[PDB]
């Protein structure tokens, strides 16, 4: 197909990537292979935007995304950590207005020595990505 | 023989090593041999100046398990001394919980010959909690000596965890691991107490550092209400315990919590053989039958 | 075979016809020959997560009439946890709860300690339907082939659904449902009745049928749900006054699960047709019944 | 084909990902191959799942009935079919459904959901194990 | 001349079609050219015997938009009669806006206020004129007319007083078709249907909004009064009747979705961003219907 | 010219050094030249989702001082977004205080063109408090630069003290003294912020170490409610300020408290010329007239 493909996904991150980013809410054919151990997802007639690939950085850091306009590669890339992460993350501060309210989550992103810092748009608290990501 | 008959049970810092041993032994014996009419015709006052229905149910069950009668209440311009002076005329023992520190001690000065039992006096003492803890550690481990004991969570504020450290330092060769965030550390007075007895203690940041060694994983209830919601998000993330954390655990190791355990021990643990916090609460009935019977009889059995 | 020994009492839909007859029989026999030490040394938990001091008193009295001990309470930690704790304390758990399913939920965490349901929100209230049955028994002499009128709110009262369900487990009964359109007996009950080929009719006034009725069952109209205007017309239509009992059979009995302020005028109290305080009195024996049946393997009466 | 395992053919498209999520089908270490919006003249557009060295029981397949009624499960031993099967509506469905009654004890508490199943003319009735209320499958499944 | 000057505003059943037309007209006029000091030196008592702070804020904003002073209370937390309270307050103030738990209280006030007009912010299950007025003003402003409309009303139709009011008021205009979409236990009451028949106005029942979406001009969502029902049966109501954007594919481009608010369990937030969502615009219009009422009751003239 | 017209005032971390200067200047000019009809015909919403009557009175006074109208409330299944979406249709600005962090930010996403002003959003921000602080330091000292600023008390929890440090670090050559017990220290994020700007800060244990140098003695309100009563007894003993502590004080030095000051500043201070916490609160009206006028006019004067 003439679309986009994601190679070298850490095992058990394939199903999550399909889930968190609503990749199965399209009409195209999707090929998915879990545990080769490397997960991989592929979508026909689907091209990913610039920052759209960036958002995978936190979950599949060392992973490759290849573009297909022919039966061969038209452009290969790796995800780079973005300035902001919207929609998919949940704020650990339980007093955050974000919860129960009809707004999308948003965190500023900031690399550190050991952790990645995620500062909430709303409650303005900064957390280590390990705390934010623990569901 | 029974040096606790007609004594008040107020503070763990007043129970001697021998007194501790006496209660534990009486508890084990009462657990194994029911004595359901030992305290027939006694009336006991269940005085919860501060509500706490888990504690109250546990005590009152102890009371009927020895066939006593119970009267009481669960929630004032008149002094506490006046209240106790009246209630002593009515009853044969006063079990009492109070928001203010020193309330049980003060009750003893106006209860006359009637023994006062402390169900918790504000920030100070909670003897029965430490007693049923010890009875559970001892019953599961076979001993109270030369144990590896981790205490994880909030160690600055829980009175019962200071209590339990003091009482375990009355036994020897114990190794203590204090796993808690800086703002909720074990207080200085406790560490100094341990140093003056040449008792072993180390700090750590995560239960994984030491899980391989521990015989007792003692989880406290973090008092979130004192903290910023953000700060607590980071604490709960670090220190919550789930079953995945128990790969190194010794087969004899037990997880203990004074309860309620909502934000500290995931329900994964419940199904593992290391889960002993409900057995721990159940054991409270015998530590409390023990205390009641010892203070209301001079004769054993 | 006491096929209720150590079994849970959760829902009238889980009680078999023989289970019902067994309860009624134990009730009548305990009522006739009291057994005040049958449950000596047992401790029972009276857990009213939702207050209901009429129900609570009746249960706790049953507990004491069989010589049991009692502990309890009225009005982030799960119910599973509290139940897991309390079952280590006690031998049986009576519990009322605002949420449907709470008693069933308790049984999965109570271990070997049986839980009896004093009401779980809008679902079930077994002991109420039990004492209603026991009252129809003793007054009519039988549960079969009776003319049973049910007057008031029939959409919302759990007790009247329970009671209909259980009378449909006996034979030859004829049902009269006398209620305003907005509070009719639900289809699922009407369906159940058709599917058992049981005869039932609708009427808009108790006068139409008074001559045949053997049991006049008044519900507590749930005023709170309705408009005070709507309620004015209902109360006028369906309230029962003694002048309404000229046609009644000399055996006919009036029942109300209680409170009856706005349904049965005080005129009725003095007529021999009034059995709603005797009905409530009988709750003692139906609840004594269940406690005895669930906590003794043999019962020779 | 595969060396050994299970295969689920003729899944209503857009019910494939649901099956992976609700039944935690990707929580294994074995190889899984899946294809969403595959083309077939047998279905139109379908979904397909394949799992090496994993077998589904009678009820495990029956439990797919409510989401993919017309669907097929094939067992693959030594690269050939040894048992062919279809989903049948089960007697009860646990864990995956949520009680619509918001007051159900079910919700805040650490138990698994459970509804007894009963077919009717137009809908399937699902009666909750806890609150004992019965709902149309359409009310239960509507989020 | 201005037949509402010094008149009480108590019930939608007391306003003639002429009174209605005058309010609607005064409102639109005030909306387009504000009159920020028309009521200078007037003092108005905002007496919410029953709290209702959206209603209170909208009324009190209205008063200030015409430069009136406001004194009052929203007290929900008492042995002296209501007659006396009104007897006293009428000597203090120039107009009384009033909300009360008991039906008839604004009527009872008018009998003790002397010359001071009382406006009804709700008297229990009876009346709430201002809500129905700002509804009318909204339907008009969005459609261009209150006649020859297809008006669907979905949700609880037995209990919401404002939806009875609104049907009564729309029945004073011509050629309207009403669709009543509600569960059987919460149907439009018989007296409302009787009224519509006695005027030969078209109405049908439905079980699902999809039956009629193609024809509808106003989709008026009521607040299902959860508290009256079992949470179980309520699960079935909410499931049937909740409105999401997937329901608005057939809808006409002129159609507006209206809700008196709060809409937590009736209108999904997916709707909010579509062009059909007009329930916050609806609520803003309470400013103009309520400015209107104040103005008309407190002057003979018109600027 | 006025880059704050039609902007929301949400967080001090979003006001630029130039924005800060603009407010302060507008405040001083409004203080010196009343402009009591500048906002005639505007209606402003005084929305205290969380009661705070000192704050509310200060704002509402600011509002009438500019001749605006005010509507509001001082204490919900419906979302906050819905509330704000409605209130924006009514009014020209929304002043709002809320228990939850992020509430003002969230309001802006549903207020459309109506500017939102933050009167405090839980643990996060309180812009107006920091603004009236700065206006008081500046008005009393002649400058916001190269000042000696001590902040004494609880520095871990007060949002306004973190706020005020951030805003003073937008001015340069300031020297900070942090005088607070270990459990209530200045948080790390603030110290790091100061280090990354090469701004001078030292820790001390008592105000006496440095009193000679300070231009601003800024007392926080210790949140006793978080602490053990004993622990607080020791804090209050150390850090309370009485007039006897002001012998070295520079004649220009001012004592500032956000209020209430019961357990921090003895009434001895009130009579001394260093007492400026009531002047500070009074100054809140002009910092708030400033903010209102700047967001509701593009033209200065
Ligand atoms: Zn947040
Ligand atoms: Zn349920």
């Amino acid at each position: 197909k003439r679309g986009t493909v994601i190679d070298h996904i850490p095992a058990q991150i394939g199903f999550k990537l399909l889930s968190l980013f609503k990749l199965t809410e399209t009409d195209q054919r999707i090929t998915i292979g879990l545990n080769l151990r490397k997960d991989l997802i592929k979508i026909e007639n689907t091209f990913l935007s610039e920052d759209q690939v960036d958002q995978l950085a936190l979950y599949a850091p060392q992973a490759t995304v290849n573009r297909i306009d022919n039966y061969e590669v038209v452009g290969k890339s790796r995800p780079s950590l973005p300035e902001r992460i919207d929609n998919v993350l949940v704020c650990p501060n339980s007093n955050c207005i974000s919860h129960a309210e009809p707004v999308s989550s948003s965190f500023a992103v900031r690399k550190r020595a050991n952790d990645i810092a995620l500062k909430c748009k709303y409650c303005e608290k900064e957390f280590s990505h390990n705390v934010v990501l623990a569901n | 023989a029974n040096p606790l008959y007609q004594k008040h049970i107020i503070s763990i810092n007043d129970l001697s090593r021998d007194d501790l041993n006496l209660v534990l032994a009486t508890a084990a014996k009462l657990k194994a041999n029911p004595q359901p009419e030992l305290l027939k015709h006694k009336v006991i006052a269940s005085c919860f100046f501060e509500a706490s229905t888990r504690t109250r149910l546990s005590f009152e069950t102890s009371m009927h398990r020895l066939g006593a009668s119970v009267v009481g209440f669960s929630d004032k311009g008149e002094t506490l001394a006046d209240t106790i002076s009246v209630i002593s005329t009515y009853v044969d023992a006063i079990v009492m919980r109070h928001p203010q520190e020193g309330a049980a001690r003060l009750a003893t000065e106006f209860s006359g010959n009637v023994p006062v039992l402390n169900a918790g006096d504000g920030s100070n003492q909670h003897p029965t909690q430490t007693l049923l803890d010890l009875f559970t550690i001892q019953e599961t481990q076979g001993r109270l000596d030369n144990l590896h004991v981790a205490m994880v969570g909030d160690l600055k504020y829980p009175r019962t965890v200071h209590s339990l450290t003091q009482a375990l330092a009355k036994f020897d060769g114990n190794r203590f691991y204090f796993i808690a965030p800086d703002a909720l550390a074990m207080p200085q007075y406790i560490l100094d107490m341990l140093d003056e007895k040449g008792i072993a203690w180390s700090l750590h940041s995560s239960i994984e550092e030491v899980m391989a060694e521990v015989d007792i994983l003692y989880m406290t209830r973090v008092q979130k209400e004192r903290l910023d919601p953000s700060e607590y998000a980071n604490v709960k993330a670090q220190f919550v315990l789930r079953a995945s954390d128990l790969h190194n655990a010794k087969a004899n190791m037990k997880v203990l919590h004074p309860l309620p355990r909502v934000d500290e021990i995931a329900t994964d643990v419940d199904k593992t053989p290391h889960a002993w916090y409900f057995q721990q609460a159940g054991n409270g009935i015998f530590a409390r039958q023990a205390l009641l019977a010892l203070v209301l009889n001079r004769d054993l059995v």
